[PDB]
């Protein structure tokens, strides 16, 4: 695709998980890759004041994110995508699958789902 | 200095790059620092408010026409000194023009418009446009408009692929451009 | 216009920077307004009838 | 000063952008003020009320001819002075036209439209069309009729539709311009 | 969408609810946005004279409303759209989801449902 | 005042904007003002009761020819004074033509259409169209309509992107404009 | 007078518009009036009542050709006075045309038409078509053939949303014109 | 659509219902609007000697009827369409929904169902 | 029109800014209305038959 279309700045993050000693569990999202990517919607969104999406299935992707393919990385089941904007509240996406576009190994198309978009998410570390 | 003339937020709000930042601010100000070297290199005009200028003139056109390199304001008489001349002369120009009549013969006057001078907003809409066209034409995408009608000659894809003309700039800076 | 005989820049070339103007030179022949051929014949006829 | 004869509310109501926060007031002012002179220079009409002029005059042609630069006024004598005159002489122009007949020859008169109720709707419609084109059509892609994006396999057609005066703006103002003769 | 397509005047409203002391509840619908928007149908309508549309699923959108994007407003799960006409009764639309058209953040597409259109609806305050 | 000649209800009924407004009302007033000042100066027929003119004329056309700016009224005699005339001359013009046959030489008269129910139906119809065109053409779409065949050498898109040309307007209110 | 020529019922039944209040009777009256002032203006059959005129004549040629702005009413003397005459002369014109054959010269004829009827079916058909055009074809969206749209990269097709020419009338009246 | 295509003459009727004193109920159909409209089939038809259709679902529309929009009328759940022909037996349609074509409010498209078509239906009153 | 000999701007060019007008010059030969060739032949005939 047009390299002037990759007009979204994202940070691909991996999830590190452990239980707090108090008994509950905690998830950390560490940023691994930073680049430009192009997102596009493939489904409507239910916002539910506070921002968090109201999708019921939680397995149907809602956005498609394409970026530079990278042969040394393995986008696992446990990768997130933190997208930051100028004057719009940041977003968290959860990856649901990847597809190597036409197997030409030039672009990865990440099928992901919008988790939440509100001004008070925890940015990566 | 430029960002005082053209704030970065105005660039961004015009070219839709907001809540969707394409190339970062650094590249944006580089684009700006190059879009003032196409504009005002294509117009000939400079960056200073309501200057008064001094210059040597010549008298080609034996009858005696003088061609100035500016536009003297309406009413203020320009003065000619130096060269064969008893004392500085007083010629009142023709409104919105630079043609005059009658040891180096020199002339001085006051250019620009009497009031405040920004940068005639209107030779800025091209600069905004020239920036905009350069944000989503980094240079791998083949876009090319045609100038001539006939063809190239050989199987060449026509051509005007320039920018600043394909963007609507050349024909929005031209209103401040003399046609001789 | 100011290329007439006795002008500022008379006789010099015209430079136009874009927006091509299109001039076309009119003939204005006007060299047969009186119709010389079907006139001298009438002159001859109204001459010949008087006997001259 | 463009605040009273083109209220920003009318622009925001014309181009239907009254809910866009991406067009701030300063940006709309820059558009409104770069289009009140990019299409006033083009028609050569000042917009202030009746505004006196003084300028030199050069007669042309053996039968005398005085080409002015304003189309001065309807029914008020333009007067000539200096230049070998012994007394200021008063001529009466003919409406619309700016040609007259009989130590540089000077002339003074008053151009403009009588009232402050300034430029007619014709001028304003052009600006409204030009602004609207400017706010939601930056120069970044070549367009085509309707607003399609074609290919052509050969040179694009987009000689002008990039950002030029494609809207009926420029031509509306022309209805007021004046073909010479 | 060409800017002449937006030929409808709408009021986007967010509803607040409070319990009636006698035993009922009451929904106050107050306007938050008013602008020009372009609507298009995606389904027929069963009317049941007195206006109330007889749609059964109550989650299938019937009309799609496009208007100008606005990054600080967050169209909730509880937003309404009061569209008023000149010689036709007003209509109450209930939003069901939003679409950020192509993620260009220049237009919103609100999948909404036609609730009722009759000359005796409560306009928003 | 136009609301006598053409009320906004007939506009909103012709342009099919009764139900959906598509524009508020003051915008519609401005459009109507423009549309009545376009046909007026396009066909050369005034609308206000009169405007008595005083005009300086120059004799040309050795037969003796006078060209007036407006076009008299009808039966009212036009009077010439000054010029060298001992007494004001009084001529009677031909209906609908500013051509007369005879220390400056002026002329005074009145321009016509002193009634209200004389704009027959045409100018009203065309103006409806021209309003209808402006209601949906804010200047966003391109919509350039072709005129003569040969595609311009510069290779542009063509010409005549003109409201009240590419709409019905001209062909509508031309059955009145004379051809000479 | 028109209300007896075209009854609004015939229009509303031809243009198949009787159930939609958007086309009221005042606007349809405007349409039915703008279709009759162009029917007697492209064909010249004078559906206007009387309009007596007094204009100045400028005798043109040596054959003595008098030209008139508007046609007379075919049978009523056009009287000439002034211009040196001391006893006005009356001429009888030729029906259909506006040519005559003989301190300025004046003339005062009469124009128009008086009687109600004598409007042929050919004209009405053209008028019905012209109105049927205007009621659902305003000045937006310059169409193309079979009422379609286009994206013709070069330009567009032009002169398509002008009435009376794209639809009928101009050609359904020519049968009433001449050399 | 082409105004020369609206080639069908119909009478939109409303249904008035009441029980006969004998215990059974009776339905009257009063004609409310008369105009020209354009019909088109969207499903085959089962005729069953006597004329009456044999559709099983009784909720899938079979014909589409388009006519002039009318902002003051509300085509309810209880509207019929009586179509009379020259040399073909008359028909009764039952409306099942309406759709305002493109919301331009110029044409109503009535999704309806053919009930019966035989020479002995009871015309409107 | 006002370029005729002894006109206001007589002999100066014509500048038309926008809306190209198109002039075509008619010939109007009118230089053989009497058909000089098949006329002098008839003259030679009716002069020769008189023996001149």
């Amino acid at each position: 695709m047009r390299t002037a279309d990759r007009k979204h700045r994202v940070i691909v993050c991996s999830q590190q998980s452990d239980v707090d000693d108090e008994g509950r569990l905690l998830i950390t999202r560490a940023g691994v890759i930073q680049g430009w990517a192009a997102i596009a919607p493939v489904k409507a969104i239910r916002f539910s004041q506070d921002g968090v999406s109201m999708q019921k299935d939680t397995m149907q992707p809602t956005h498609d994110i394409t970026m530079n393919y990278n042969p040394d990385v393995n986008v696992s089941v446990s990768a997130w995508v933190y997208e930051h904007r100028l004057k719009s509240p940041p977003r968290w996406f959860k990856v649901l699958s990847v597809v190597n576009v036409d197997e030409c190994s030039r672009y990865m198309k990440i099928r992901c789902r919008l988790v939440e978009t509100s001004d008070d998410v925890t940015p990566p570390v | 200095n430029l960002d005082t003339l053209l704030p970065l937020q105005t660039i961004r709000e015009h070219a839709k790059c907001d809540d969707n930042p394409r190339v970062t601010d650094d590249l944006l100000k580089l684009y700006r620092e190059a879009a003032f070297e196409a504009a005002e290199l294509y117009t000939g005009l400079s960056f200073t408010p309501e200057k008064t200028i001094v210059e040597p003139i010549r008298l080609k056109g034996r009858r005696g026409k003088i061609i100035l390199s500016a536009t003297p304001i309406a009413g203020r008489p320009v003065v000619f000194y130096g060269g064969g001349l008893g004392s500085p002369l007083e010629l009142i120009p023709r409104p919105g023009s630079n043609v005059l009549f009658f040891s180096q013969l020199m002339a001085t006057y006051v250019t620009g418009r009497r009031c405040e001078n920004s940068v005639p907003a209107g030779i800025i809409i091209g600069i905004l446009k020239l920036i905009a066209w350069n944000i989503n034409n980094p240079g791998d995408e083949v876009m090319s408009v045609r100038n001539t009608l006939n063809a190239n000659a050989q199987g060449l894809i026509g051509g005007t692929n320039n920018g600043a003309v394909i963007s609507g700039a050349q024909d929005e800076w031209f209103r401040y451009r003399r046609v001789l | 216009e100011e290329t007439k005989p006795g002008g500022d820049n008379g006789g010099e070339i015209i430079f136009i920077a874009g927006t091509d103007v299109k001039v076309q030179e009119m003939k204005n022949d006007l060299s047969d307004i009186h119709s010389k051929v079907p006139l001298d014949d009438q002159a001859r006829t109204i001459a010949g009838n008087f006997g001259i």
